[PDB]
């Protein structure tokens, strides 16, 4: 039940809430407060899945949708066989990310380390909120909001996407895209970089980090550094899910008719609007 | 307001730092370039050396007669005038070679010619500069991770221009050059095999993707968090682990139920990585040669 | 068909790829134990990996994993409940005796070595010719602690030679001994240096180096862990 070198961190203290009274683990798991508010919001959130599950009528995971109210219902209450259990599950949801994001709060401050990754947690609930919360308000409807089955919410990314022609043509979307292939990008690189200087040919001594700088230098002519390149991934990853939110909120809102559109603004420049030639004249 | 080192607070510099030597010939490295304090900020500050050699010239030569080929015939499609090219510069398209040619390279300049000759040079451009992560790899004494890597990503890109339209017996299959001609063929790819989300390997390569930025969110996030206790010194925290090492990986273990080590992570990242990539290659390469619509063959679960 | 065997080659692929990297990432800390130091019972469904042997360099041997998991160090901590899965409470002051968020690891009592096998960390004073290159500089400034009393004054910045960053501050105390702090724990204002973790008493209490021009990856791990542990340990002088 303990790492060989974890007794010494287990001691008492770090929680936001609640004193000693949950300041205790579970095999590995640490509990704290907002561990049992985790718990909690998800095994109701899962019973209420299996209550949808039973009112649409299957158990197959393939099949099993939970969908929104429909575009009628506007913000405000649906039966739950027609929507309200979609939005509780979405209250469950919700308060256990939350509470996950705070829970790791708790273990940085037992572990005396920093909060950077609740921190980043919270980029993905924010995204997560963009399309069951932000979006659906700023636009009138719970039933913009996207369905929880597998195979249902990419239908509805599909959906949304081609309302609006080829969703491609969203330039925040295009940032984010680039952001997400970059980051990938990047992750490959630090691992084999990382790799190749622990594990270097056979019968040599392990590399150092001035070897790592040295290998990226002669690549390309630069490199970031050990501190940089984790400085760069989580800025990537970030920016790409930031940019993910943006190019969504702004969907439906302030713009709403066919993405490829937008970018005439460009072509119709006066001083070259008139051109003939190209592609656009 | 704590520190979160994001940002550095203070840069120090000392002489140019020219690398090891190892087995390296050290006639073909430049000099140093410029010190940056902007990216000091955030990265290290110097720039270069860089290493040149022979199979670096024929790389970069290739590269720019890639990029000058593609230029060329947008000026063209310009018609030669400024600013036509600048306010079309997104719709231009080098595009190849029409069906009827199929494998030949016997389309004229203007209708196919011009994109398998940009084609070509993108070819020995990529390949020599993957022969070149290897080699710089090799003269360090250090593992081949770094090229092995990259021929995933070369595996998505032989796929989509080069496997796939000879598997399908034409050149009119790759990929055009433009930016918004390339989106269009992406669009159009996915609507001629209906509809990609239904394609698994599509799915994986998904996962795989946004699997990355959560990796990446978690592993650098972790490595921050950690940096008080030197937690960015990966290569020694591996050889001898440190307070840096355990906190990282109780947080896990406390949070999740399971942990990584100092080098293990790596290796999660490495593949998580090199995965969307090669399952993603896959799916195209299956597209259109063995499936021609992923709905129908979803719908016979194969 | 060929797509079929493809995913179902590709499912079982990334079965026997899990599991290689879930057990790749147990050369440490496995086998486990009990909160007394014996292995426990349940050590889950996946085994041991065949151990593998790092060549050291600067003849600092090899380090072979896995091996024979040991602390090295005394750990006063006492069990608080009568059953597994509750916190261990500190003997004495968990700051002097190195536990909790004032843990420090029994890392070798020798100095991280760069490529060419020269001490990675320098103070700057010894460090030919490194400068500060932008920034406020933090030499001379007054060292305040998380009670808003002075313990002392920055007298240098202790660098990375091979990749040319601050690592420590180097403050003097009353008493005219130095302390190093992490970089990552202070905050360089314009008329002062602010430590938020440490109130100005507990800054003697810093572990102190043995050779006034190197530091041990056993010395930063005490230090780091120290100033670390005053975010919880220092809470009752705290104040901002
Ligand atoms: C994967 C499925 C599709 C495709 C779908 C998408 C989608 C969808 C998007 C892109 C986008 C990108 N794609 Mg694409 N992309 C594919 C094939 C590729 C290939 C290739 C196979 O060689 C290339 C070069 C490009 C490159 C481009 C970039 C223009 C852009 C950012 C990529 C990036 O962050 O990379 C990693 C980052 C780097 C460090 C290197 C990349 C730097 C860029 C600038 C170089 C690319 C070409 C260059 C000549 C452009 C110059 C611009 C002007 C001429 C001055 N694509 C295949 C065919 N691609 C995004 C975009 O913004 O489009 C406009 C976008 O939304
Ligand atoms: C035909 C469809 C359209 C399309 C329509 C849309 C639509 C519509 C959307 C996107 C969005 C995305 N598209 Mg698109 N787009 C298409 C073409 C592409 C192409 C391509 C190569 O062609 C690419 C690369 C992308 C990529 C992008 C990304 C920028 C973005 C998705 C990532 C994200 O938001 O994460 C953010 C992360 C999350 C939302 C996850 C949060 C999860 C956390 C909080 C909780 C989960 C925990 C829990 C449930 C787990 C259970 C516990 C277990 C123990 C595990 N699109 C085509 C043109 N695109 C989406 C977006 O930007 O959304 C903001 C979006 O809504
Ligand atoms: C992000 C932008 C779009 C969208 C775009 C798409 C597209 C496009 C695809 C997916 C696919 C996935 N999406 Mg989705 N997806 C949306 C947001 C969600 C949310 C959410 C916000 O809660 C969740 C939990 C999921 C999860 C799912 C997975 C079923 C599948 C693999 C994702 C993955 O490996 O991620 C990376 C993260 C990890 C590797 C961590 C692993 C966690 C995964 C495995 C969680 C599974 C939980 C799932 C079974 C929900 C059950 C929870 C229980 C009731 C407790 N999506 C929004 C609407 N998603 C792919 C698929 O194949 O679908 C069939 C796919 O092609
Ligand atoms: C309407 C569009 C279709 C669709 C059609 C396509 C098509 C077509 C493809 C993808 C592909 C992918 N799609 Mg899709 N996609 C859709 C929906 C989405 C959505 C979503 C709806 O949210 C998402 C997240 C994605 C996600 C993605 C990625 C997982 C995947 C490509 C990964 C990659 O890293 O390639 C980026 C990396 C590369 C292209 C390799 C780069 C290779 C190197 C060698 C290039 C170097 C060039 C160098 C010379 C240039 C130098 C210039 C610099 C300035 C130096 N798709 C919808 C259904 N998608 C690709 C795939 O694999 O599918 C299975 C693909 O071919
Ligand atoms: C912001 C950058 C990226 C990122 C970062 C990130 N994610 C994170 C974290 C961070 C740093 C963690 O600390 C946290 C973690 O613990 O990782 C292991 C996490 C996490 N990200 C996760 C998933 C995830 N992250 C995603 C993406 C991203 N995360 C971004 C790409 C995605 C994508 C791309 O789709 C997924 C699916 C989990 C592994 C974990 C959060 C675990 C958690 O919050 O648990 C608490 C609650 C439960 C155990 C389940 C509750 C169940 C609900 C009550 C019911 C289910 C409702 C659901 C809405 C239905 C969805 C159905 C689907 C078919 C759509
Ligand atoms: C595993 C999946 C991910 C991945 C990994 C990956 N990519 C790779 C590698 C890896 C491991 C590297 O080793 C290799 C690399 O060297 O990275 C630094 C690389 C690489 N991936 C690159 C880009 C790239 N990767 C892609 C993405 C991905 N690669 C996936 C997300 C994409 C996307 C998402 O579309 C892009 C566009 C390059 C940075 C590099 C491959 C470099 C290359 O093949 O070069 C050949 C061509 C040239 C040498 C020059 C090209 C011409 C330029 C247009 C000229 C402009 C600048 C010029 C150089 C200025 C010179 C001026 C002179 C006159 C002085
Ligand atoms: C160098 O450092 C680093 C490490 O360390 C040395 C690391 O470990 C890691 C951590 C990363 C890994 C171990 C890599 C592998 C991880 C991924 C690919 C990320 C995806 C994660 C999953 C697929 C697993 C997700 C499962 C979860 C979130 C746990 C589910 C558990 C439950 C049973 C939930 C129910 C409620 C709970 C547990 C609350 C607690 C309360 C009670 C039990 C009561 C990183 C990033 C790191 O950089
Ligand atoms: C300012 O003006 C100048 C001229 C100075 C500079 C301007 C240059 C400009 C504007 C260049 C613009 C470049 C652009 C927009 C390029 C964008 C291209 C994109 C987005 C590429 C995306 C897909 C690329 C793929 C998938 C291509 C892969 C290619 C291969 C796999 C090669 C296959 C090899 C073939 C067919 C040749 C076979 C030959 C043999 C025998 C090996
Ligand atoms: C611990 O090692 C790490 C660094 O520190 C020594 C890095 O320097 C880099 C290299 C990152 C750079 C500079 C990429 C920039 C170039 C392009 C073309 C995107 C990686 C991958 C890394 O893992
Ligand atoms: C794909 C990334 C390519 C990066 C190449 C960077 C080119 C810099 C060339 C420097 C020129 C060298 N020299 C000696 C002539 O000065
Ligand atoms: C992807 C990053 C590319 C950065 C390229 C930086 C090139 C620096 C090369 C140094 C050569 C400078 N010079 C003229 C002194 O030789
Ligand atoms: C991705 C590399 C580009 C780095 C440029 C970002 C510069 C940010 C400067 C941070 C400000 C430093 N300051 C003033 C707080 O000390
Ligand atoms: C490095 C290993 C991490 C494992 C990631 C797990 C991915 C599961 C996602 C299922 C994809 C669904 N489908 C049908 C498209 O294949
Ligand atoms: C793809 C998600 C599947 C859920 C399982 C994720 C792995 C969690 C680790 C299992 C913990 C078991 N343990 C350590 C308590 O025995
Ligand atoms: C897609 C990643 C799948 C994550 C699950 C892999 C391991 C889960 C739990 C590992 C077991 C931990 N344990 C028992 C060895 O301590
Ligand atoms: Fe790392």
């Amino acid at each position: 039940a303990l790492l060989s070198f974890e007794r010494k961190y287990r001691v008492p203290g770090g929680t936001l809430v609640g004193g000693n009274l949950f300041d205790f683990w579970v095999g590995p798991f640490y509990v704290g407060f907002f561990g049992v508010a985790t718990f909690f919001f998800a095994a109701l959130g899962i019973i209420l899945i299996a209550w949808s599950a039973v009112l649409q009528g299957t158990w197959n995971p393939q099949l099993i949708s939970v969908y929104p109210p429909a575009l009628e219902y506007g913000l405000g209450g649906a039966p739950l066989a027609k929507g309200g259990l979609w939005q509780i599950i979405t209250i469950c949801a919700t308060g256990a990310f939350v509470s996950w994001a705070l829970r790791e709060v708790e273990i940085c401050r037992k572990l005396g380390i920093g909060y950077h990754i609740p921190f980043a947690f919270a980029f993905a609930i924010l995204a997560y909120l963009t399309l069951v919360l932000f979006r659906p308000v700023m636009m009138g409807a719970w039933g913009y909001a996207f369905p929880y089955g597998i195979w249902t919410h990419l239908d509805w990314v599909s959906n949304t996407g081609y309302t609006y022609g080829n969703f491609h043509y969203n330039p925040a979307h295009m940032i984010a895209i680039s952001f997400f292939f970059t980051n990938a990008l990047a992750l490959a690189l630090h691992g084999a970089l990382v790799l190749s200087a622990a594990n270097p040919e056979k019968g040599k001594e392990m590399r150092t980090p001035d070897h790592e700088d040295t290998f990226f230098r002669d690549l390309v002519g630069y490199s970031i550094g050990t501190l940089g390149i984790h400085r760069l991934g989580l800025l990537l990853s970030l920016s790409a899910v930031f940019f993910s939110a943006l190019c969504m909120i702004i969907t439906g809102t302030i713009w709403f008719d066919q993405w490829v559109d937008w970018w005439q603004w460009w072509v119709k420049l006066p001083w070259w609007a008139n051109i003939p030639g190209g592609i656009n004249g | 307001a704590e520190y979160q080192n994001i940002f550095s607070q203070v840069q120090v510099r000392g002489p140019a730092d020219l690398g090891m030597t190892e087995d390296v010939n050290l006639a073909n490295r430049s000099g140093v370039g410029p010190f940056s304090t902007l990216l000091g900020w955030f990265g290290n500050a110097q720039l270069g050396p860089i290493y040149l050699g022979s199979l670096g010239v024929l790389s970069l030569f290739s590269g720019l007669m890639w990029f000058f080929t593609i230029g060329i015939w947008f000026w063209y499609q310009a018609g030669w005038n400024p600013a036509v090219f600048l306010r079309d510069l997104f719709f231009f398209s080098l595009e190849p070679p029409a069906p009827e040619y199929g494998l030949s390279f016997a389309a004229p300049l203007k209708e196919g010619g011009l994109w398998l000759i940009a084609s070509f040079f993108m070819f020995v451009a990529v390949w020599s500069w993957w022969g070149r992560t290897y080699l710089r790899a090799q003269a360090l004494g250090m593992g081949k991770h770094t090229a092995w890597a990259f021929l995933s990503a070369i595996w998505l890109w032989m796929v989509l221009g080069f496997i796939r339209p000879i598997l399908m017996g034409s050149w009119s299959e790759a990929v055009p050059y433009g930016i918004f001609s390339h989106l269009d063929w992406t669009n159009n790819f996915s609507l001629v095999h209906g509809n990609l989300f239904y394609n698994p390997f599509h799915g994986l390569s998904i996962a795989f993707l946004y699997g990355s930025a959560l990796l990446f969110a978690m592993h650098g996030a972790t490595i921050l968090a950690v940096s008080r206790f030197g937690g960015e010194r990966e290569l020694e925290q591996i050889a001898d682990r440190g307070t840096a090492a355990e906190r990282a990986a109780l947080f896990w273990r406390w949070t999740m139920g399971f942990n990584a080590t100092m080098e293990g992570i790596h290796r999660w990242a490495i593949w998580m990585a090199v995965l969307v990539t090669l399952t993603g290659g896959i799916g195209i390469l299956l597209s259109g040669t063995v499936v021609d619509n992923w709905y129908v063959w979803g719908q016979n679960h194969g | 068909d060929l797509a079929s065997l493809a995913i179902y080659s590709f499912w079982i692929f990334l079965a026997g790829l899990i599991y290689y990297l879930q057990t790749e990432n147990m050369r440490e800390g496995y086998p486990l134990e009990n909160e007394d130091g014996t292995p426990a019972a349940n050590q889950g469904p996946f085994p041991l990996p065949k151990p593998k042997t790092f060549i050291l360099p600067h003849g600092r041997g090899t380090l072979t994993v896995p091996g024979p998991e040991s602390e090295d160090r005394p750990i006063a901590l006492a069990r608080t409940a009568v059953s597994e899965g509750f916190p261990h409470a500190p003997t004495g002051d968990p700051m002097k005796d190195g536990v909790g968020p004032a843990s420090w690891v029994a890392r070798r009592d020798l100095p991280e070595l760069d490529g060419h096998g020269h001490n990675k960390i320098k103070p700057m004073k010894a460090a030919a010719g490194f400068h500060v290159s932008a920034g406020k500089n933090p030499i001379g400034l007054p060292v305040r602690g998380c009670d808003l009393e002075i313990a002392g004054k920055v007298v240098d910045i202790w660098v990375d030679i091979p990749e040319q960053m601050a690592r420590f501050l180097e403050v003097e105390l009353k008493d005219g001994s130095t302390r190093l702090l992490p970089m990552q724990m202070v905050k360089v204002q314009s008329n002062r240096v602010h430590v938020n973790a440490l109130s100005s008493d507990l800054f003697a209490g810093i572990p102190t180096i043995k050779s006034p021009t190197e530091v041990t990856l056993l010395e930063e791990d005490k230090i780091c862990g120290y100033v670390a542990g005053g975010l919880m340990y220092a809470a009752p002088k705290r104040k901002s």
